[PDB]
DNA sequence: CTCATAAATTGCAAAATG
RNA sequence: CUAAGAGUAC
DNA sequence: CATTTTGCAATTAGTACTCTTAGCTATGAG
């Protein structure tokens, strides 16, 4: 995770995508500031494993674009490292049943 | 007697799959080129052969089959014709995607201009959805205007590597019009791309570039977006004076005539293009008359045309105005009234409108003998029927048909006879904002010209009677009936999902009377006490004990109100400042279905969550809401007659 | 978040007059607008250029637009849309439809 | 040559005919149409393998029809003429033109344009029949044709074979 | 675009 | 796949290619996939034969040329009805061009056809046509030309011949 | 077929009667009826096609099998006769 | 009467779907027309006495449909392949859903 | 335009939540699977009260004196008292109770009591008392044992996802979770025995009343919830410093970029 | 004398510079 | 018959 | 390396009723 103060110059961000497996993310430190996950809006999110993955889509049935997108530019996937094809869950409470689990993929 | 049987297998569509008509597939489903721009013969009596309305497209009159599939005009799908077109043309609809296609392909070899070894097109072709590939390879090569023979390496940017690129230079390509004109670098080159140079190039586009680009190989091909040979819909798609498409088709073959004589006999090349722009002007507003900046090709009458366009967008399209919503048969409209003496799922019809509206029964052994009556009956008298439809499917009308004696009815046959009671018919008020504006009622046949319905169900359908008009459509089947009945019936629908709490309640004189009869000195006596007693269905024949005995009995009101809810119902609501003794009468203590406290009043019987309705609604079921709202109904409204409500200009004076 | 946010204004919205809706027809609501990964507004700009059929899609507004877009992309819609089944005049899979009733042989006779 | 294939048939019953004997009339029903009958995919179709249990499946009713409609699989034995085959038969005409040669359930055509120049037809014997100067082939008489040519009918599946070849005549 | 949906551009 | 229109390549048993509904593998109505088996004369027979059999068993609980005709003429107008013209016409054709007489006999044809290691269509045509050398059997069917052996064939259809009675 | 069909013995819904389901099943019901099918319950007197095949369904007397389609084109045969009719 | 598009929907939500296919076919416009399984499109020449479907172009008499669409959306489709679009009706799933 | 938009929304089989692309909108419907016409405004007990009010209301002990049972008002009422067992039983009740009550309590941050849920426990209880005459003086016949038992039980036995796997089984504790603090909000061993005074028979008969209503309340899978919300939306609109109705139902829908009153709330 | 033709949303690619 | 227009009902 | 600026049309509650008017004008030529 790289950090920097103000921007980062635009013939620095095309070299930023390294060479495999190593990724480098950028953060503002102003965008730094306050947590968002903090948030009462803001549900539980939980990186799912390959595994976790395989037994939602074999459960739900699901297919890869059957689920509940999120951007892979959304504040809380930056925050959690979310690569595209990784599903998160969300807990969340709700007013009709106390907890409810939600699931949504990267793209 | 409908459509006569056929041997094809019967089928539901599964997939409808789109795409663009090959010029090939043109010629070959065309069953009559059209050549000549009149639609009828000299002798006027016949449709001309060649012309826009040959027979072999589709016979224009009732007495004539049609040439082709020897079907008269009720079977007759309508077979296309084509126009082979002297020259080339845009499609109106695809003139941009046309030019972003040519601005993402070489407009000299015919090659996409950055294959996979430029650095973002393997993020472009990663893209999935053809719609989002073609976006990405268009804003990436709509800036490169060269086709680029040699590139640098994708392994480093020291040696060349050559692909299949013939080198020229891309133009800048921008529309005037119905025509796209290319401005060429300066060694600027403008000239406009003629629509034969842009279809060869088009051709000349590989498979797996233009399928990168989101076209398919077999479906749509970006050729075919360039038009050479125009399919000419039968005058089933313009029945005609004749229809503006008609005209359209007369004004594209004069055009194709007039280029096609040019050609032929030698002009000069001005003649020509003015030819060739005509030609694109008129298919343009053939297909689309509402293209901005151009003027409207305007009709003979000095009106726009009706363009194939104008035909399908709009309210009154064929998809908003015929397919989204239809007018339908079997259906009523008329003033609504209200009627206190008729339950909550009940719904008056006039008798002219149960003489109209019709349902067909199958003749069945076990309604053999009523059909039989009401088919002995007839259509001029109430109940009875209108037509008998036989196993052969031919049609016998009751009128004209009892000189030929009785009609020994079959087994199997449907005797399509008047709406009787009991008849479950979806019953609507427009605009009908939400689901319960649509409910199933049963029909009470009625002697006069209004609709009649309970005073609660107007409140789901927002309905007064100050002069408002409603709808009712009549299930033509067993299955609609059933499921009509079973999912759409007013007691299902009392309780609304849209807030969880019924949308129906006592309203009106009722609600008042019902104040009135549960106050603390209403007192009645005996007579009066028997007679609403009576006035409950439901009543199980004992006379409750009164709330006074001596020296005069007397029942209250919430005694009496306390017949019409059923046994087994507790409710306690507590309102504002009431204690278990109501020094106010305010608040609501029902035990066993006695209302043991409180004035029965809008928080009690209205429709409210909490309330009565819910309540006897959740335990008892619909069925028994509905038997509570017409008794509480019959109840309240004899003691409001018998008692009388007025208002006047003193209520007004303090 | 967004969905939260989402949903409390479109409450606010419906108890600002005093009326009530049950939450679930407002989730449902946001759900539908933000199951995206963003704010799909509820406009032809918005959930009616998703790619969920283009007889559907053109049923709401932009109809001949839609119509030649699916031509030139060559669209396959699979008619599991309520619109699709009502253009074509055939038991959209809703409600009743949302099954298929068949007939067993072997019980048929065990009743007798 | 003989096969056997696995077809798939749909049938529409009506409401009235749902009773305990269904698979029966499912049973019958699939037969005296399939049968001895003629597809063009197909060619011939003549019986149907394993009929003591037949796969049926359930059936579907038609919404607003009330009719099922079933989907019966079955294993049927077909004979398909295939192009260039060699078959034995059995003479049963000959014309001007050529000979018919009985090929299972078929008629196989050969024309007079596709036998040896030595061969040829004389209408003086009763009945008549095709002579040459080594054999005569004559009605009811056993020949081995080879088929180079068919044409996919469906009611009626035509081949068109010869004798040209060596070792190819009366046996 | 258009207008609607000047040019671009103008 | 859907491909509008349809270019195929003639069918040539020759070149093998049968169609492409008659390819080697074919799903069964279990969904599993099996050889798609060629019944030879004989053995076509005798399946015909244990089907019309085990149908009028089925309805009862619910060798010579001659006697051979009159015995399955008699079953077949006994176990099914009407439109049996090409069912009568293969039947005959079948009995008249009868190979082999009983079960043994074809079942040590076909397992003797599979140690051969052949195609299925390549073995029941084997089995059909009463060939008597190795080049007649070469020109009779192309589809052997550059497959199998001259002296090996030779032997087989020797044997063949040898089981050829009556 | 075979990959779609779940086996009865792991059907993963719920096992009583939807009312879309129940009034599909008084719909197709009164209608054979309507078309003369046979009846598998004694009459006490009624006429109307579809109190008939409310009488059939009090009892569990329809020849029907629900197929309910998931999502993915999956689907489960629940024969109307172990399907449990609560509303 | 007009039974416009928010009656339909009502009668979605009331989830009645053959009560809303009898209103838009039965009671409205039934029209039974031809197809071949080749190319989805109308242009199937059929003669129901002689009992006689072909398609022109496909060369097939065998690998013909008959559907039952609105009479409406028949017009539709016609004036679609009119403007160079082809709404190819197939009566079978080329993909999992 | 939000009928348009929701026209495709349909509760499956599987009880999710999916438009005509199959896409899951939500994995259950309304997140707890109830049919909306099934749901009655309830009080939830455990959240409301105070920590010492709370105790007296629910906290049973057998070995102390202030927050002890009166002998009375069960069966075994002199018995029970000074045993171990049972001690338990009544400890992880109240601990359940206890973690309901926070759970609620973060559920809520204003600690709004009455809640729309789907079976109304209260009638049922209610149902019973006038059913099997409960005379409020005779002393219980029911046992702690049995009571706890049997809310145990029925709370398994509120199926709303009939699957046999770990992720469905997680989603049906997610769904019936608040149901089920209601429940032992409701059918706790004080409130039964000395509220309520249910007998054992009277005491099945609501535990199989409330399980067949939770049964029937739960979304029937075909149901078009698409147009339901929709239109159950809209019918409020034409009813109608900050904008509102009509005007912010049209900025909400349009979702746009400027709207009329921006305004940001910070505490 | 009669037929034939003259509010509010969106949706950007240029063109210029220092 | 079609199209356009005007007025009107809830 | 950093801004920057610009010009506008299509689409937008349901149904439902009644009545009124008009359908290329004028000129050439066989
Ligand atoms: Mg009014
Ligand atoms: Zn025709
Ligand atoms: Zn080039
Ligand atoms: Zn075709």
């Amino acid at each position: 995770i790289f950090v920097y103060q103000n921007n980062i110059t635009p013939s620095a961000m095309k070299l930023v995508p390294s060479i495999p497996p190593a990724t480098i993310e950028t953060f503002n430190e102003a965008a730094l500031v306050v947590n968002i996950t903090h948030h009462e809006l803001v549900p539980k999110h939980i990186r799912l494993s390959s595994d976790e993955k395989r037994e939602l889509l074999k459960r739900y049935r699901l297919k890869e674009s059957q689920l509940p997108r999120i951007q892979r530019a959304d504040p809380v996937a930056l925050y959690l490292g979310l690569k595209r094809g990784e599903v998160v869950k969300i807990i969340r409470k709700s007013e009709t049943s106390g907890r409810y689990a939600s699931y949504r993929i990267c793209m | 007697v409908g459509q006569q049987y056929s041997s094809a297998p019967l089928r539901t569509v599964k997939e409808v799959q789109f795409g663009l008509f090959s010029p090939e597939e043109v010629r070959a489903i065309s069953v009559a080129k059209i050549r000549f721009p009149e639609t009828m013969d000299e002798t006027q009596t016949r449709a001309k052969i060649g012309g826009l309305n040959d027979p072999r497209l589709g016979s224009i009159d009732r007495n004539l089959k049609c040439q082709t599939c020897q079907e008269g005009m009720n079977e007759c799908p309508g077979h296309f014709g084509h126009i082979d077109l002297a020259k080339p043309v845009f499609h109106v609809g695809f003139i941009a995607k046309i030019k972003k296609v040519c601005e993402c392909v070489c407009m000299h070899c015919g090659k996409l201009l950055l294959d996979e070894h430029n650095e973002l097109m393997r993020q472009a072709l990663a893209i999935k959805d053809s719609k989002k590939r073609f976006a990405a390879i268009w804003t990436l090569c709509k800036t490169k205007m060269v086709c680029e023979t040699d590139v640098p390496s994708e392994d480093d940017p020291t040696q060349l590597v050559s692909r299949g690129g013939c080198g020229n230079t891309q133009p800048t390509i921008r529309k005037d019009g119905l025509k796209l004109v290319g401005s060429w670098k300066k060694d600027p080159e403008l000239r406009v791309l003629s629509t034969e140079e842009i279809l060869n190039i088009f051709k000349h586009i590989s498979v797996k570039d233009f399928t990168s680009l989101g076209f398919n190989e077999v479906f749509s091909r970006p050729e075919w977006m360039i038009l050479t040979c125009l399919p000419v819909p039968p005058p089933p798609v313009r029945p005609s004076g004749e229809d503006d498409l008609t005209f359209k088709l007369a004004d594209i073959l004069k055009a194709n005539i007039s280029l096609e004589t040019l050609e032929h006999n030698g002009a000069p090349h001005h003649a020509i293009e003015e030819a060739e722009s005509l030609l694109q002007f008129h298919v343009a507003t053939y297909m689309d008359n509402d293209i901005a900046g151009q003027p409207q090709a305007l009709q003979k009458s000095g009106r726009p045309v009706k363009s194939i366009r104008a035909r399908l967008k709009g309210k009154e399209g064929r998809i908003r105005g015929n397919l989204m919503g239809k007018r339908v048969d079997f259906s009523a409209r008329t003033v609504i009234s209200g009627d206190p003496n008729l339950e909550l799922d009940q719904v008056g019809v006039p008798k002219s409108i149960a003489k109209t509206l019709t349902y067909p029964e199958v003749v069945t052994p076990y309604n053999i003998d009523r059909l039989t009556q009401l088919v002995r009956n007839g259509p001029n008298e109430h109940p009875g029927a209108k037509y008998v439809i036989r196993d052969s499917g031919d049609r016998i009308d009751l009128r004209y048909s009892k000189r030929a004696g009785d009609i020994q009815l079959q087994y199997g046959w449907k005797v399509e006879r008047h709406i009787m009671d009991n008849d479950p018919v979806l019953f609507n008020r427009q605009p009908s904002l939400h689901k319960m504006s649509m409910m199933a009622h049963r029909v009470k046949v009625i002697p006069y010209s209004t609709f009649r319905l309970n005073l609660s169900v107007t409140s789901p359908y927002n309905a007064d009677f100050d002069g408002d008009e409603m709808n009712l459509h009549v299930p033509q089947s067993e299955e609609t009936r059933a499921e009509l009945s079973q999912l759409c019936a007013v007691p299902l629908q009392i309780v609304s999902p849209q807030s969880n709490k019924p949308c129906m309640g006592i309203v009106q004189d009722t609600l008042c009377g019902i104040r009135k009869l549960t106050l603390r000195d209403t007192f009645i006596e005996l007579d009066q006490v028997l007679n609403m007693l009576y006035w409950v269905p439901d009543w199980d024949g004992v006379i409750p004990t009164p709330a006074i005995i001596k020296p005069k009995p007397l029942w209250s009101g919430k005694q009496i109100l306390s017949v019409a809810i059923p046994n087994g119902i507790h409710l306690q609501r507590f309102d504002e400042g009431t204690t278990l003794l109501s020094p106010k009468d305010n608040g609501m203590l029902i035990i066993d279905g006695q209302i043991i406290f409180g004035v029965v009043e809008k928080k009690t019987v209205g429709s409210s969550n909490g309330g009565l309705i819910h309540v006897v609604t959740r335990e008892k079921g619909p069925q028994v809401c509905a038997k509570l709202f017409g008794n509480i109904q019959k109840v309240v409204n004899f003691w409001l007659l018998h008692n009388g409500f007025s208002t006047g200009i003193g209520d007004t004076i303090a | 978040a967004g969905r939260a946010a989402l949903y409390k204004e479109v409450y606010n919205v419906i108890a600002s007059d005093g009326s009530y809706v049950n939450y679930r027809h407002m989730a449902l609501l946001v759900d539908v607008m933000t199951t995206q990964g963003g704010l799909t507004s509820v406009t032809r700009h918005g959930f009616n250029r998703s790619n969920t059929g283009a007889l559907m899609r053109c049923s709401f507004e932009e109809t001949v637009e839609i119509l030649f877009e699916a031509g030139a992309s060559a669209e396959l819609d699979d008619c599991r849309g309520v619109s699709e089944n009502v253009i074509l005049g055939q038991m959209a899979p809703i409600g009743t439809g949302a099954f298929d009733v068949m007939i067993d042989e072997e019980s048929l006779v065990k009743y007798m | 040559m003989f096969f056997i294939k696995d077809l798939s048939l749909n049938i529409t019953l009506h409401p009235s005919f749902f009773g305990p004997r269904m698979k029966q009339y499912l049973k019958t029903k699939l037969l005296e149409e399939v049968e001895g009958s003629c597809t063009g995919k197909f060619g011939y179709i003549l019986c149907v393998l394993d009929y003591d249990n037949i796969d049926i499946q359930r059936g579907r009713i038609l919404p607003t029809d009330g009719s099922a409609e079933f989907n019966v699989k079955y294993r049927a034995v077909v004979f398909k003429p295939f192009k260039g085959e060699v078959v034995d038969g059995t003479v049963v005409s000959c014309s001007q033109h050529g000979f018919e040669v009985q090929v299972g359930p078929m008629k196989v055509f050969v024309t007079k344009h596709l036998m040896p120049q030595d061969l040829t037809f004389n209408a003086g014997s009763n009945p008549p029949s095709y002579q040459s100067s080594e054999d005569v082939i004559t009605i009811k008489s056993r020949i081995r044709v080879k088929i180079e040519g068919c044409i996919s009918q469906v009611s009626s599946i035509h081949a068109i074979g010869s004798i040209k070849e060596d070792y190819l005549g009366a046996i | 675009t258009x207008p609607g949906v000047t040019x671009p551009g103008v | 796949r859907r491909r509008l229109k349809k270019v195929e390549e003639e069918e040539n048993a020759a070149t093998l290619q049968l169609g492409q509904e008659f390819q080697l593998k074919q799903i069964n109505h279990q969904g599993e996939e099996e050889e798609l088996i060629a019944l030879n004369l004989s053995e076509a027979r005798l399946v015909i034969k244990e089907a019309l059999v085990e149908r009028r068993r089925a309805f009862k609980r619910s060798e010579t040329r001659e006697k051979e005709l009159e015995s399955i003429d008699v079953l077949l107008e006994q176990t099914t009805g009407g439109n049996n013209k090409d069912l009568k016409n293969t039947m005959q054709y079948l009995t008249n061009f009868s190979r082999f007489r009983d079960q043994e006999t074809v079942g040590a044809v076909i397992q003797l056809l599979k140690s051969t290691g052949l195609h299925p269509f390549e073995v029941a045509q084997l089995g059909s046509l009463a060939c008597d050398t190795a080049d007649e059997a070469k020109t009779l069917i192309p589809s052997l030309n550059n497959k199998i052996s001259d002296d090996e064939l030779e032997r087989i259809l020797k044997e063949l011949s040898n089981l050829e009675t009556l | 077929l075979k990959e779609k069909a779940i086996p009865k013995d792991q059907r993963a819904t719920t096992p009583y009667m939807t009312k879309y389901e129940r009034a599909r099943i008084l719909g197709t019901r009164a209608l054979q009826i309507s078309m003369n099918a046979p009846v598998f319950v004694d009459l006490e007197g009624e006429t109307d096609p579809l109190r008939i095949a409310m009488k059939e369904l009090a009892e569990k007397k329809i020849p029907l099998v629900i197929r309910r389609y998931l999502p993915d084109g999956s689907f489960e045969d629940w024969s109307v006769e172990e399907l449990i009719v609560d509303l | 009467l007009r039974f416009g598009e928010m009656e339909r929907d009502c009668m979605i939500a009331h989830g009645a779907a053959s009560f809303l296919k009898e209103r838009l076919m039965e009671a409205s416009d039934a029209f039974r027309v031809h197809i071949c399984g080749i190319c989805g499109l109308m242009t199937v020449i059929a003669k129901l006495n002689h009992n006689q479907f072909e398609c022109k172009g496909c060369d097939n008499k065998i690998d013909i449909y008959q559907i039952h669409i609105p009479y409406a959306a028949k017009l539709l489709f016609q004036e679609l392949m009119a403007m160079n679009i082809t709404p190819r009706l197939y009566t079978d799933r080329s993909r999992d859903f | 335009r939000l009928v348009k938009a929701l026209e495709d929304i349909m509760v499956h089989y599987d009880n999710t939540t999916r438009n005509s692309l199959g896409n899951v909108i939500q994995f259950i419907y309304g997140e707890d699977g109830m049919d909306a016409a099934h749901i009655e405004k309830q009080s939830l007990d455990t959240i409301g009260g105070s920590d010492a009010a709370f105790e007296k209301r629910y906290r049973v002990d057998l070995l102390n004196t202030d927050h002890t049972l009166d002998p009375s008002l069960l069966e075994s009422g002199s018995e029970i008292l000074g045993d171990l067992k049972l001690q338990v039983l009544l400890d992880e009740e109240y601990k359940q109770l206890v973690k309901d009550r926070k759970f609620l309590r973060e559920v809520f941050v204003d600690g709004e009591a009455n809640w729309p849920l789907p079976v109304n426990i209260r009638r049922i209880i209610q149902n019973a008392q006038q059913t099997f005459h409960i005379d409020h003086t005779k002393p219980s016949d029911l046992t702690i044992k049995d009571i706890v038992l049997g809310v145990k039980d029925l709370q398994e036995n509120l199926l709303v996802l009939r699957g046999k796997n770990e992720i469905i089984q997680n989603a049906q504790r997610d769904a019936v979770t608040l149901f089920c603090c209601l429940l032992r909000s409701r059918l706790a061993t004080r409130r039964v025995l000395q509220e309520y005074r249910l007998t054992k028979q009277a005491f099945d008969w609501v535990l199989s009343n409330i399980e067949a209503q939770f049964l029937r309340s739960v979304v029937h899978p075909g149901e078009m919830v698409g147009v339901l919300a929709a239109q159950s939306i809209g019918e409020p609109a034409t009813q109608m410093k900050v904008t509102s109705g009509v005007p912010r139902l049209k900025e909400i829908l349009n979702v746009a970029k400027n709207m009329k009153t921006p305004s940001l709330t910070v505490y």
